């Protein structure tokens, strides 16, 4: 029953274990914008139709 | 090897009604081939078949005076094919079948290989493939059925009952007797569709469904009988019917090829 | 207790001290075999060579980019002698000394450097065996290889003399090579130098130029016969051909 | 400046920054510095390293090496610097004034005289044939001739490094010469006659037998000697 | 890499130089390197040293059964297995390859096919008992000439060797302890010595031959370098009696027989000198444990 | 969120599994710290003396076990072989057995370097622990005249004992249940009795008489191993662990430093192995693991029959 | 109606009924009952049977109530860099590890590579397929590394030997290896340790950034987006 | 040996209707497994059979799938190496028709079958292959390989024959000794026999889920 | 007392020699240089280790041995610093110091020795120092001796290997390499041999730390 109401932290990513608040939330909001090939296939769009 | 297309029309023409080969053979006749025996002065008997696309088998005959209480089997069989390694599988699995062919009770005659009352002849079968293209069962049958019909034995004239006392084996020095044993023969079957091939060559037993080994000995079909996958990527099931139509064929066939192989 | 040389000049199968044995060969005799092929017997021997190549090579690894790979195999039957061999010669060390030393005399005479990225493997399968196998294994592969089209300096001629007390003898059987101790020969050409030499039991050393004279002189006759037949195999093809 | 082991107590203040050599390692778990080699420490904006004895050679960037070309591909060549070891690479635009039109003809089995470039952990080491840092091409290239002589890492940059080392001085007393100095371990000579260049080859094999620096001319004097 | 490099200016350099008559290491062209031979504490056991070659060898016994089908004689077997340890360039097991199974072929056929060591005294009880004897080479640092070092360092640890004095008891045997009853010898009928030979060719194949002259260049002893660019090799063995145990040409570059047989004679006049300097060192050797045994008294 | 199955992370991160299962208590193997595997057997049924009213007469097996821990299986049987002897705690008084091991891991070829090791071991530990005199093999052989057969109540022979054992579903380190499997089937090895008819001499052995094999029974041991980890602060979820039975991927790929006990219930031991490439072993850790192995051997001695 | 679980064997459902195509799992094969020729769908696992629409219907069976092929994600180790591709193995295929047994113990003490030891040097060719321990290999090439600007990828920028990267198959290759690519979002390195393997775990910071707790080093790689 | 202790060299060795049980899934390191276990009035046996793959292979590129089949002794060495090889190629014969190699490219498939026991409580070697072909099948579709049917066998006298689609089909047939004229009786019996064989074998594969 | 010797041969690139009473070996090392690919390991060195008996040919007997001392050298050397490379160690057993048949611990020890001093010969990097002894407990008067000899060896009761670690001027004990006991012992008695060979095996590191700076100082500047 230990590991039922443990999962997502024993089977999940690498994360510190005393990480602040503060760079966990900046580590999020990176990820939440464009990716470099993103930015680049937005522009060639216009190009190749 | 060949390729999807050429596999296809190969298949289209074997499984038809009436089948074309693409020599166009009849489904019961075989392909000419040439035979050499006694041309190893040093053994009791040899042989030499080559067929008509460069396959080649050489077979030579030796022998041993044994006790015949401690030794069981009074015929071995040893082959060797060039290019294959000692412990591969379909050498072995040659090598079994052919000694289980000449087993002791299977129809040959095993009464004349013995001399006095404690001692008897062993026989050594070596055979030696020097090129092939197919599964070669059938030509090493034939090359040992050739070579087996002209061997000649020392002749003993030192006594027959030696149960209470014993003198050593002792035989004629310029005599030799002929050994009148009787010899089976093996033959392979392919299957293509709903259709039986005698002899099939190379390029029919790439596209064939199945196939079968079947013996035959004195005018009836011997007990070691297989089925056997020519191909590996086109091996499927038959239906029962196929069997017997087989075992009706050797039945009907065997004795021409017994008669070509004479002398 | 034989007499192995009587006093009135015989040697126990009726030669004399200086004759070779009767020597025959083919060539061409596996068409669908081989590139070349070769049928030799020299007294009681009976040998089969074939010569497979220059083609490509079966792995990546055994790949030259200056020249080509030569491969030699040697296979000696069961039921090459009167008595039956118990055990397979496949792998022993005899065997491989054997093929090391063929490989080693033919690299030198073959003109590998004109066949790069290729390779050629040569099979030898002997039947029967009655002394000197060495110089048949020899004179074998050389007629397999002018049979096959390939680029070479010369011949190559194999013989064997035998030293009896103070008797050489020349092409020695079975009966001989049990009794005496033997020298084997590789020659080149129609010169003195010697491509192999073996000695394998004792020889006094003062006694050895004799033999390597008289050897020289029988593989010179042996080169002659090989030449002979060639030609008139050559003469054969090429008149209706 | 004192002999040093592995584990040993690191004798220098924790505060002052310095830089690290050859010999020393900083542990990537514990953030800590300790010497991994046996040997002398030589401490020096200052340097720490410990000078060992070593025969096994190990790319590093800015060095003067000799290779041997031991195989061409379509961009490159194939180089090798010691019998065993991985090889390194050779471009074919790594020469002076090089272009798509004036490509080099080395062959393999030739002889070189380059400088290493780039030598990262996770890739293999490249080399070229001019100094790209300066500009200059001292020497840089194919070696003709000669003869080829093993020595261990010390003695040669001890020959390369050290003017007051005396082996030079004292073969040039005796004959002209070509030399060029590798410190992978190879030293390459050559002479007008086949026997000065013999006896430079024996006279410098001998002295690298030997630790005293004080016994080279009577070395060379025997040696040349000897060749009559 | 396992692949020993070599430039072509070392090869042109080492081909000039023999033009010229020169070694790199000063020898002549008939010239063997000095054997040096250090005995153990344990009899058969003996170190061999020649200018840079290493070899080590020991020798052992112990009680099997004869064969069945020669039930008068003992049992000998050598063995050579060669390590990493004397170069980089030789793998660890390896006993399939040219040069192991030739240097084999060639130790078995001077030391064993020749019957230096005499097997039927090796004989405890006919057709039941005997014993058997090993010899062990171990190949410590490779600069050449294995073969030769190995001849006489299996010669001179045979040589060296005592074994373990032994008795009857009715069905079975008694093996004595060595400080109670002065184990003993063995029988030595030979003493065979190898001598090798290396051919190199200072012009092209055409000229070797179809070429009249015989130019031709042969040396004693090669060195790492050297056998490294050779073109042929020759080995012969030979015993103070003038008796030729072997000789090996297996291919190589072709020679004149007049060169053959000259070669053939300069290697006596070194077995000579071998043979004595092995019986003298044995000679002192035992001098020197007696000597210690007395002082011991 | 992202997530991968317990097998692929001790794939991919093993070292990253132990130390977050460590950081709850548990283990990946889902036991607790010091909790052993269980185990059970079944002995000799499969030898030719296992049914004491109809003996099989096509079986040359001497004495078997089969035990079961946790997923693994062994088998062990034991045969035996006849030599003619020709020519105190001391160990030159002492006789071992011939082991032969076999792990089944999907490969066919020759033996691998666990195998081999195992069965020297375990040659070698019979050898040291005093278990099997050499008188205890010694052949009182009976003869056979017109025909029957008298026993005592010339030649001399002495018996070879030879053992073959099978590791199927394995997961962990195997030495300590081959150990056990072994000690289990030599405690019920039978001797047939023998008789006798240049000199050839047949000895032949009883087809349905023998007797035990008389082995020092104070002298048996039993094996156990532990494992000693080093805890991570950045990896811990929301100082140094001993451990007992490793078992896993996990576990096996990632712990360095170990302890190997062959202990007897007299109260003595016959083994140890230490092995620090990891964390530090302290003397401590070697005091709690020899009470811990000591409870084992008890536990293992005083459970069947 | 259709069945609801199925065994090898178990024929499904005929041609027609629409248009039916065998799906995974499934196979077409002839059948003579009553002398008549017949055609069905026949299952080949045991599992479940779904019917999607794709008029033409593709019939599958699903085990439950591999071998890598072109579309599959895959867990790779990151072994050999060079400039112009990564070479890698593979660990996991669709969460199903891959071999079941790694080796691991089969060679001893030590750190040992699984073809590393004794049993490497005897294992019989010619009478199975690979050896213990053996693994499928990869290749990422640099132009695969991303979709845009692939032909200024700079491979030790992205990769380090020892990582672990989640990838796309592309290609069946030749024998030795199969063809991978990272150009998405959710590619990438999953997994890494600071100071080429040698230092702690480090967690992804950005799109091109990883960052050491213990230290605050940071380090460039191609950073597959988490949660 | 260099690889094995096998003691003395001068030591000499000593000289002196069915009911079935199937159960599948219990070896951890294989992807799939068995256990088979037959009993009658006369005869005992048992059997354990292990696969592993698909997996990668050695060579060049191969568009479908490669199957190996090994056989191996148990606790008593009866057989020889001759007879084994002969049954696994007879075996791999009958497998390369019912497995759909097509969807395995470039790939192996390895198969091993442990003789744990076979004793008699009251031609040895055919009467052994049917419970080895059941085993291969349920550890086959335990692995989760594609099968185009369940395959099955008989025994009658020396004849050994294996069915697939409800015993209207064949793939394979062995015959050793025996009656030379009894042929209809032997196929009628191995049919019965295989019908029973696949009914234990589809209600084991449908029950342990 | 002990003797060593340090770069005895010549086509290696570490050597030496280590004798102990009647036991004598001698090793080499060569690396790092390219390894096989099976052999090659993405971050970290690769070891290939060979021990060779005095008498016959390689058994089973010998890979036991290998096995430990890759167990004893795979933390003393820094791998990391050489990813994907090879080292190969080989070791060459001359004189046995004992029954073969019956003990094997001197060798062991006596190898362990020749290698660390190969190693610190060729210039490989290092962790830290080395020390191994071997120890027994005779019967009767179940005393314990440090460095037995052969004759105590044939009336002893358990046998014994130690190997330690040092750090800091060869003065700090770090970790416990290998502790291997055979035979019958309690835990008074394992607990007195501890101590016992920790003094022991101080006294060989520093003779031993004299040896290499004798023997290396010369070839520097």
């Amino acid at each position: 029953l230990s590991l039922k109401k443990h999962n997502n932290e024993l089977l999940g990513i690498f994360v510190p274990c005393n990480l602040p608040k503060t760079t966990r939330k900046v580590a999020i909001e990176n990820f939440n914008r464009p990716s470099p090939d993103d930015i680049i296939q937005s522009a060639q769009l216009n190009a190749f139709n | 090897s060949l390729s999807v297309a050429e596999k296809s029309y190969l298949y289209d023409s074997l499984a038809s009604t009436p089948s074309i080969r693409p020599d166009g053979r009849l489904p019961h006749q075989f392909r000419p081939i040439e035979i050499f025996t006694d041309f190893l002065p040093s053994s009791n008997g040899s042989s030499r078949i080559i067929a008509s696309d460069g396959s080649e088998c050489i077979v030579s005959i030796k022998s041993k005076v044994v006790d015949h209480h401690v030794e069981n089997e009074l015929l071995q069989v040893d082959v060797d094919i060039a290019g294959q390694r000692d412990d591969a599988l379909v050498v072995e699995t040659i090598t079994s079948l052919l000694n289980k062919v000449l087993k002791s009770g299977s129809g040959v005659d095993s009464s004349k290989l013995q001399l006095t009352k404690k001692y008897s002849f062993k026989i050594f079968v070596d055979v030696l493939v020097i090129s092939s293209h197919s599964h070669p069962i059938s030509l090493i049958s034939f090359a040992i059925y050739s070579a087996l019909n002209s061997t000649y034995l020392p002749k003993l004239i030192s006594a027959f009952d030696d149960l209470e006392v014993e003198e050593l084996p002792t035989f004629h020095d310029y005599d030799m007797v002929k050994l009148d044993i009787n010899p089976p023969l093996v033959f392979i079957l392919a299957v293509v569709g709903n259709n039986m091939l005698l002899d099939p060559a190379a390029n029919e037993s790439e596209v064939a469904n199945n196939g079968l080994i079947i013996s035959w000995s004195n005018g009836k079909i011997t007990s070691p009988i297989r089925s056997v996958a020519l191909n590996d990527s086109n091996v499927k099931s038959f239906k029962p019917h196929l069997l017997k139509q087989g075992l009706a064929m050797v039945e009907k066939y065997a004795p021409d090829v017994v008669r070509s192989l004479e002398n | 207790r034989l007499e192995i040389y009587s006093p009135e000049g015989l040697r126990l199968d009726g030669r004399r001290w200086n004759e070779l044995r009767r020597f025959e060969s083919s060539i061409n005799t596996h068409p669908h075999a081989a590139d070349g092929s070769s049928y030799m017997e020299q007294g009681n021997n009976k040998i089969i060579t074939l010569v497979k190549g220059p083609k490509e090579p079966r792995l990546k690894s055994q790949m030259d980019t200056s020249k080509a790979l030569l491969n030699v195999s040697v296979n000696i039957t069961k039921f090459s002698k009167f008595e039956r061999s118990k055990s397979s010669h496949k792998n022993e060390r005899r065997v491989l000394e054997i093929q090391t030393s063929l490989v080693r005399m033919f690299e030198k005479n073959v003109m590998l450097n004109i066949y790069p990225r290729t390779v050629i493997d040569i099979e030898i399968h002997v039947l029967e065996q009655d002394g000197g196998i060495m110089g048949s294994l020899i004179n074998g592969i050389t007629l397999a290889l002018i049979d096959a089209g390939i680029s070479m300096f010369d011949y190559i001629s194999g013989i064997s003399v035998g030293l009896y007390d103070t008797t050489p003898l020349l092409d020695t059987n079975s009966l001989e090579e049990n009794a005496m101790s033997t020298v084997t020969l590789g020659v080149v050409g129609k010169s003195e130098k010697l491509s192999l030499l073996l000695v394998e039991d004792k020889i006094p050393l003062d006694r050895l130029e004799n033999v390597l004279a008289i050897g020289i002189a029988g593989a010179h006759r042996v080169r002659d016969l090989m030449d002979e037949e060639l030609r008139k195999h050559a003469q054969k093809r090429v008149s209706n051909a | 400046s004192t002999f040093i082991f592995p584990g040993d107590s690191f004798p220098v203040d924790p505060t002052t920054p310095v830089k690290l050599g050859p010999g020393i390692y900083c542990d990537p778990n514990t953030q800590e510095i300790r010497p991994v080699n046996t040997g002398v420490l030589h401490v020096s904006v200052q340097t720490a390293y410990i000078d060992y004895s070593s025969k096994r050679y190990i790319p590093s960037v800015n060095d003067f090496v000799i290779g041997v070309i031991i195989g061409t591909f379509s961009d490159s060549y194939k180089v090798s610097l010691q019998n065993f070891s991985s090889s390194v690479s050779l471009s074919y635009m790594a020469f002076p004034n090089a272009s798509k039109k004036n490509r080099p003809t080395l062959q393999v089995g030739d002889l070189v005289y380059a400088r290493v470039c780039t030598a990262e952990k996770e890739l293999e080491a490249e080399i070229e044939c001019f100094d790209s840092t300066t500009g200059r091409d001292a020497g840089f290239g194919i070696l003709e001739d000669g003869m080829i002589i093993d020595v261990n890492l010390n003695f040669a940059r001890q020959l390369l490094f050290n003017n007051d080392f005396p082996l030079l001085k004292v073969l040039a007393a005796h004959t002209k010469f070509e030399v060029a100095i590798g410190l992978n371990g190879k030293i390459w000579v050559k002479c007008e006659e086949l026997s000065n260049t013999l006896a430079c080859y024996r006279t410098i094999m001998e002295c690298c037998q030997k630790n005293d620096t004080a016994a080279f001319k009577d070395i060379a004097k025997r040696q040349f000697k000897e060749i009559l | 890499a396992k692949d020993i490099e070599i430039s072509a200016s070392e090869s042109k350099f080492i081909l000039e130089a023999l033009r010229q008559n020169y070694r790199l290491d000063g020898r002549s062209f008939d010239q063997f390197r000095d054997v040096e031979i250090t005995f153990g504490k344990e009899f058969g056991d003996v170190s061999v040293k020649m200018g840079n070659t290493k070899v080590h060898c020991r020798i052992s016994c112990q009680i099997a059964q004869p064969y069945e089908d020669r039930p008068f004689e003992g049992l000998f077997v050598i063995s050579t297995e060669i390590s990493p340890m004397a170069g980089s360039q030789f793998e660890n097991g390896n006993i399939t390859g040219e040069d192991e199974v030739l240097c084999s072929r060639i130790i078995e056929k001077s030391v064993r096919r020749s019957g230096a060591l005499d097997v039927e005294g090796l004989c405890i009880v006919a057709g039941s008992k005997c014993w058997a004897v090993r010899a062990d080479v171990h190949f410590l640092d490779c600069d050449g000439g294995f073969i030769d070092a190995s001849c006489i360092a299996v010669m001179a640890g045979l040589m060296h060797f005592k074994k373990p004095d032994i008795t009857v008891h009715g069905e079975q045997i008694i093996v004595h302890p060595v400080n109670e009853r002065e184990p003993v010898p063995l029988g030595i009928l030979h003493i065979p010595i190898c001598v090798t030979f290396s051919f190199f060719n200072p012009q092209d194949t055409e000229e070797n031959i179809k070429g009249e002259t015989n130019s031709e260049i042969s040396i004693i002893d090669a060195t790492l370098k050297e056998e490294l660019l050779r073109d042929g090799v020759l080995t012969v063995t030979l015993n103070k009696n003038r008796e030729v145990v072997q000789v090996s040409k297996a291919g190589g570059l072709p020679m004149d027989a007049l060169t053959l047989m000259k070669c053939c004679h300069e290697a006596y006049s070194i077995i000579e000198k071998i043979t004595d300097q092995i019986l003298q060192l044995l000679k002192e050797d035992s001098e020197k444990r007696n000597k210690y045994a007395a002082m011991l008294t | 969120p992202i997530t991968f199955p317990p097998e692929v992370l001790a794939r991919i991160s093993p070292e990253l599994s132990l130390q977050r299962h460590l950081s709850l208590g548990i283990r990946p193997c889902l036991r607790k710290y010091e909790e052993f595997r269980d185990v059970a057997i079944e002995n000799n049924t499969l030898s030719r003396y296992a049914d004491a009213g109809n003996i099989d007469t096509k079986n040359n097996i001497l004495g078997s076990n089969v035990l079961k821990s946790g997923k693994t299986i062994v088998i062990t049987s034991i045969t035996g072989g006849i030599i003619e002897e020709t020519s105190e705690d001391i160990i030159a008084n002492y006789a071992s057995v011939y082991p032969v091991v076999e792990v089944e891991r999907g490969r066919v070829g020759a033996c691998t370097d666990e195998e081999m090791t195992i069965s020297q071991k375990l040659h070698d530990s019979i050898l040291h622990s005093r278990i099997l005199p050499k008188k205890a093999l010694k052949v009182k052989a009976g003869v056979r005249s017109a025909f029957s057969v008298l026993y005592p109540d010339k030649r001399k022979w002495s018996y070879v004992l030879y053992a073959k054992i099978v590791v199927l579903s394995r997961t962990g380190p195997v030495f300590d249940l081959c150990w056990n499997s072994l000690m289990y089937a030599l405690q019920s090895v039978k001797l047939p009795r023998a008789f006798i008819d240049r000199e050839t001499y047949e000895i032949i052995c009883d087809q349905t008489k023998s007797v035990p094999l008389m082995i020092n029974a104070k002298n048996i041991a039993f094996a156990s191993n532990y494992g000693i980890v080093e805890l991570d602060p950045e990896c811990q979820l929301q100082n140094t662990v001993l451990i007992a039975d490793l078992d896993t991927e996990a576990e096996e790929t990632s712990i360095h430093s170990t302890i190997s006990i062959l202990a007897a219930p007299s109260g003595n031991y016959k083994q140890l192995t230490l092995m620090g490439g990891g964390a530090k072993i302290t003397p401590e850790m070697i005091k709690r693991s020899l009470l811990l192995s000591r409870v084992r051997a008890d536990d293992l001695s005083t459970r069947f029959n | 109606q259709f069945p609801e679980i199925a065994y090898p064997g178990k024929l499904i459902c005929p041609q027609y009924g629409f248009n039916y195509v065998p799906g995974p799992g499934t196979k077409l094969i002839q059948y003579e009952h009553n002398g008549r020729t017949l055609e069905a769908i026949t299952a080949t696992l045991v599992g479940t049977v779904r019917c999607e629409e794709e008029k033409n219907i593709l019939v599958s069976v699903l085990p439950g109530t591999n071998l890598p092929k072109e579309g599959d994600i895959v867990l790779t180790r990151v072994t050999r860099l060079s400039l112009q591709r990564a070479n890698v193995e593979i660990l996991a295929v669709e969460d199903k590890p891959s071999p079941i047994d790694s080796g691991i113990g089969s060679n001893g003490s030590g750190i040992v590579a699984a073809g590393g030891g004794s049993g490497a040097a005897t294992f019989s060719v010619s009478q199975a397929s690979s050896d213990l321990g053996e693994t499928f290999r990869g290749i990422i090439r640099s132009q695969d590394v991303r979709s845009t600007d692939r032909d200024r990828v700079k491979v030790i920028e992205c990769f380090k030997p020892g990582d672990i990267v989640r990838a796309q198959v592309l290609s069946l290759g030749d024998g030795t290896n199969y063809y991978l690519t990272t150009a998405r979002n959710d590619l990438g390195v999953v997994f890494a340790r600071a100071a080429n393997g040698a230092g702690g775990l480090m967690y992804a910071t950005d799109w091109q950034m990883m960052t050491s707790p213990v230290t605050g080093a940071t380090e460039k790689r191609k950073c597959a987006k988490p949660f | 040996d260099r690889r094995r202790l096998l003691g003395p060299a001068a030591a000499k060795p000593m000289a002196f209707e069915q009911e079935l049980s199937l159960h599948t899934g219990f070896i951890e390191n294989c992807n799939g497994s068995a256990l088979v276990e037959a009993r009658s009035l006369g005869h005992q046996t048992s059997l354990i059979t292990a696969v592993y793959g698909p997996r990668s292979i050695r060579g060049s590129f191969t568009s479908q799938g490669t199957i190996s089949i090994q056989l191996k002794n148990g606790l008593l060495e009866k057989y020889n190496t001759n007879e084994l090889k002969e049954v696994s190629s007879f075996l791999m014969g009958i497998f390369n028709s019912v497995v759909n190699l097509s969807r395995y490219p470039k790939s192996g498939i390895d198969i091993f079958v442990y003789l744990t026991y076979d004793k008699d409580l009251t031609s040895q070697i055919s009467s052994l292959i049917p419970h080895c072909i059941t085993s291969i099948t349920l550890a086959l579709a335990d692995a989760g390989i594609e099968l185009v049917d369940m395959a099955g066998a008989g025994e009658a006298n020396g004849t050994v024959v294996s069915f697939i689609k409800n015993g209207e089909e064949i793939v394979g047939f062995w015959k050793d000794d025996g009656d030379d004229e009894d042929l209809l009786e032997c196929l009628d019996r191995c049919k019965e026999q295989y019908n029973r064989y696949r009914d234990l074998m589809i209600s084991c594969l449908m029950n342990q889920e | 007392s002990v003797q060593a010797e340090i770069g005895i041969l010549d086509h290696v690139d570490g050597s030496s020699e280590f004798v102990s009473q009647d036991t004598k070996v001698i090793c080499s090392v060569t690396g790092p240089i390219e390894p096989k690919a099976r052999q090659e390991l993405p971050t970290q060195l690769a070891l290939e280790i060979i021990v060779r008996p005095a008498k016959g040919v390689a058994t089973t007997r010998e890979k036991v041995l290998e096995d430990k001392l890759r167990a004893v050298l795979t933390p003393l050397i820094t791998r990391h610093c050489y990813p994907r490379q090879l080292c190969q160690i080989t070791c060459q057993i001359l004189e046995s110091g004992e029954d073969e048949a019956e003990f094997s611990l001197r060798e062991l020890s006596c190898c362990i020795n020749a290698a660390f001093l190969a190693l610190v010969d060729a210039g490989i990097a290092l962790n830290s120092m080395c020390a191994s002894i071997p120890i027994a407990i005779i019967k009767d008067t179940s005393d314990i001796i440090v460095d037995p000899t052969a004759e105590q060896l044939k009336i002893s009761l358990s046998v014994h290997t130690l190997a330690l670690e040092f750090v800091n001027g060869g003065k700090v004990v770090k970790n416990v390499l290998l502790l291997d006991s055979n035979g019958d012992f309690n835990e008074d008695q394992l607990f007195s041999l501890l101590e016992l060979g920790e003094q022991k095996c101080q006294e060989l590191v520093t003779n031993i730390r004299r040896i290499i700076q004798d023997n290396i100082s010369p070839r520097l500047v």
